[PDB]
RNA sequence: GCCCGGGG
RNA sequence: CUCAUCAGACCCCAGAAAAGGUGUUGGUUGAUAUAGACAGCAGGAUGGUGGCCAUGGAAGUCGGAAUCCGCUAAGGAGUG
């Protein structure tokens, strides 16, 4: 089946100052900018109300396999909206049994030097992505905060961070120490 | 040791998993059916084996 | 006990080669005669519940099996 | 100084191990009777586990009895003691009466958690037939006698 | 059987109309159980409160669209945890006995409390423990003699601020709660007038 | 021992029953062919469901067994 | 047409 | 209609089955639905009862037999 029009509005603050030139969008808010491209996708992004209030997703005479791609788009665009307002805040834990997981944050918050990692002597270096600042939280023993506007960036690093910390050639429901991801927040909160 | 609030959290990624029974796979907990194409996407999923 | 009947059929079917299909049938248990229709044809004594299935009484014999079935 | 706290014990039946002790024990009171300190006025019970909320004086207990139901159907008719051999058909039976109906209904008036007493006249009734004893008959006769004629408070 | 007790629901709501001809909407979320029972056993005769889906009582409206005209002024008045009470005698006394209809339950870790609510400076009895929680934005402890001292009174809740998780297990673990358990009004509609 | 049913699957020769020209044939592997309360009455037991096959094939003794072990 | 809702 | 990180492509004929797939498309049957459903987000989970029987004790929370009531919007003598 053919379904004639799928369509999706999404409510855009006042505080953001969004764009589009065919399908990219352009967020603008107190963070910075975010350009996401969509044209692997071929639908009608439309910038309805003076003062530019709706954005609105169609797509016309698609199957289901296209109709799935209408509310993938409004949820990035709210991720977008999301990153330029409150930012994104991944905190991650560094759960260890007996060798303590020594966190170093390098380069402004953009290298991770990870040692002792289960008494290895190797020395992980993870490399941030592109506008990702890292850095290990106050009042904390054992975490690391990464903050940004991109959720793709932010999550990436955060596994690269815990794939990073992976335990090889054990039980890894026994040997259960690594960097993980514990609390998926903004940067500001609202 | 761990503390169980760590531990929960590592146990989430590391055996809160169900496994197909064809393939092995590793997938998520609400899983019904295994993500590879290699079971045909099959059905026959186990809980992932806990320690004692 | 339906669907213990097809879950049964359905798990002898692994024993056999080929394609064979489960089906509730239209009649009463091991009978010729369907289950709708049975129990008033029972009623007004045309069939006589004899052990596993039942006797289908016909209008055809001599009157006195008439009589004694409706003694 | 009163005291409000839980407590079980065996009843009358002498027990081998006390059940009262981690609670009432740094209580400062005697912590040694109450394997039948909570049988000074029983009177019915004698070899029934009660399940007994009272009230605690500082030097020993006050009477206070709040049964179960199944108690207070079983001490209805009242059957024999058995001690720790437990044999078989200990199961009570013997015919609960109307009057026996209507005289521990009164036990459910003073929870005053319920309709008025005859919503609890099929309360302890439908208690009655799980414990094993008939007011004349199982629920097809009690319901009988219940339907507009119900004798009530 | 079910098919039954949807009208059976309907004829309630009717009982309570052909007996009453007024309401007090009350908007009560989160109330107890057997007070709830104990709601209905206090002015057994004379009041009684309902509770189910409130699209079926704004329903029932187009269903007396002329055979009970006046509550047809109740129709977009009804938003929220809703129950109905149907009351005769006056606007007085029924209202005051639901006024003091009180039963403590320890501070929600989720909810709000809707006033300034305030720390109990006491003993708490037992030893020491760990601390920070509650110093957790500044306020003092002094453990001293085994028991736990409070200095003095730092508000716990602003009004019209939330009530978080880890402020509201410092209160589960201390038995303290912020108020009661309220059978709030929101809206009233009496004899064909609407009021507030 | 005895081949798989695939050599005997499809209804290939003539009928060949056991007969005073068929000798030394052994034993069917399934001997009974009513299992549950065959004592039970035709009003006891209504419902009625069939396993029934779709193609002209020739299903062995030892499957036949094996099924109404597993039904 | 009338009523409700919001977009100029 | 169909996407194949093994696609498919024309009698004989030149290679495949049982079984399986929340891939996707259709159809059949039955419910559960504007006397407003299904997710999802919260709230209540009641007294009789802390049940006779076993088991030291099991109080819906090891087990087998009991599976009724009422205030009810509801709650099984209780799925973990
Ligand atoms: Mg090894
Ligand atoms: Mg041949
Ligand atoms: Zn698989």
């Amino acid at each position: 089946m053919k379904t004639i029009l799928s369509n999706q509005t999404v409510d855009i603050p006042e505080n953001v100052d969004i764009s589009l030139k065919g399908r990219t969008v352009i967020v603008k808010g107190p963070r910075g900018t975010l350009r996401r491209d969509f044209n692997h996708i071929n639908v009608e992004l439309s910038l309805l109300g003076k003062k530019k209030k709706r954005l609105r997703v169609d797509k016309w005479w698609g199957n289901r396999k296209e109709l799935a791609t209408v509310r993938t788009i409004c949820s990035h665009v709210q991720n977008m909206i999301k990153g330029v307002t409150l930012g994104f805040r991944y905190k991650m834990r560094s759960v260890y049994a007996h060798f303590p997981i020594n966190v170093v944050i390098q380069e402004n918050g953009s290298l991770v030097e990870i040692r002792n990692f289960l008494g290895e002597k190797y020395i992980r270096r993870v490399r941030m992505r592109p506008g990702v600042a890292c850095s290990v939280s106050q009042a904390q023993k054992d975490e690391l905060v990464l903050e940004g506007n991109d959720i793709e960036l932010v999550s990436n690093s955060a596994a690269l961070i815990q794939q990073a910390t992976t335990v090889k050639n054990k039980d890894i429901r026994k040997f259960l120490d690594g960097i993980y991801v514990s609390e998926k927040g903004t940067v500001q909160q609202a | 040791i761990i503390e169980p609030s760590l531990r929960q959290l590592a146990q989430k990624y590391n055996c809160d998993k169900m496994i197909c029974r064809k393939c092995y796979a590793r997938l998520h907990p609400r899983a019904v059916n295994c993500r590879k194409k290699k079971c045909g996407h099959t059905n026959n999923l186990r809980p992932k084996k806990k320690v004692k | 006990n339906k669907e213990h009947v097809v879950e049964a059929l359905r798990r002898a079917k692994f024993k056999f080669p080929g394609r064979q299909k489960i089906h509730i049938s239209k009649k009463w248990g091991f009978t010729k005669f369907n289950a709708d229709e049975f129990e008033d044809m029972v009623a007004e004594k045309r069939l006589i519940p004899d052990g596993c299935g039942v006797k289908y009484i016909p209008n055809r014999g001599p009157l006195d099996k008439w009589r004694a079935l409706h003694s | 100084e009163i005291k409000v706290v839980y407590l079980r014990c065996t009843g009358g039946e002498v027990g081998a191990t006390s059940a009262l002790a981690p609670k009432i024990g740094p209580l400062g009171l005697s912590p040694k009777k109450v394997g039948d300190d909570i049988a000074k006025a029983t009177g019915d019970w004698k070899g029934l586990r009660i399940t007994v909320k009272l009230t605690i004086q500082n030097r020993q207990a006050q009477i206070e009895v709040v049964p179960s139901a199944s108690a207070l159907i079983i001490k209805a008719l009242k059957e024999p003691p058995r001690d720790r051999k437990k044999q078989k058909n200990i199961k009570h039976s013997g015919n609960i009466t109307f009057d026996e109906i209507v005289n521990i209904a009164r036990q459910m008036r003073h929870r005053s958690l319920a309709r008025e007493l005859s919503g609890t006249i099929k309360e302890i009734l439908g208690t009655a037939q799980s414990v094993g004893c008939n007011v004349d008959g199982r629920h097809p006769h009690d319901i009988i006698d219940d339907i507009n004629s119900g004798a009530v408070e | 059987d079910r098919a039954t007790w949807k009208s059976n629901y309907f004829l309630k709501i009717i009982q309570l109309l052909d007996d009453y001809p007024k309401c007090f909407i009350v908007g009560a979320d989160n109330v107890g159980s057997k007070q709830m029972q104990q709601i209905r056993m206090s002015l057994r005769g004379k009041a009684v409160v309902l509770m189910g889906k409130n699209t079926m009582m704004r329903k029932a409206i187009r269903g007396h669209l002329e055979n009970n005209p006046a509550l047809e002024k109740l129709l977009p008045h009804i938003r929220g945890n809703v129950g109905f009470v149907f009351t005769k005698e006056d606007l007085t006394e029924i209202r005051d006995m639901l006024l003091a209809n009180k039963v403590p339950a320890a501070a929600r870790a989720g909810a709000i409390a809707p006033c300034e609510v305030t720390v109990p400076a006491q003993n708490t009895g037992l030893g020491p423990e760990k601390t920070s929680f509650f110093q957790a934005l500044g306020i003092t402890t002094k453990i001293s003699r085994g028991t736990i001292e409070i200095l003095s009174d730092v508000q716990l809740i602003k009004t019209g601020d939330k009530v978080g998780a880890s402020e509201a297990t410092l209160l589960n673990m201390l038995n303290i709660s912020p108020f009661s358990f309220g059978l709030i009004i929101q809206q009233v509609f009496d004899n064909g007038s609407i009021y507030n | 021992g005895r081949r798989p049913a695939r050599c005997y699957r499809y209804c290939k020769n003539k009928p060949y029953p056991k007969s005073r020209f068929c000798r030394g044939v052994p034993d069917a592997k399934i001997r009974i062919f009513d299992l549950g309360r065959k004592k039970a009455k035709v009003d006891e037991f209504p419902l009625c469901g069939h396993m029934v096959s779709d193609e002209y094939e020739q299903l062995s003794s030892e499957a036949l067994e094996a099924a109404r072990i597993c039904a």
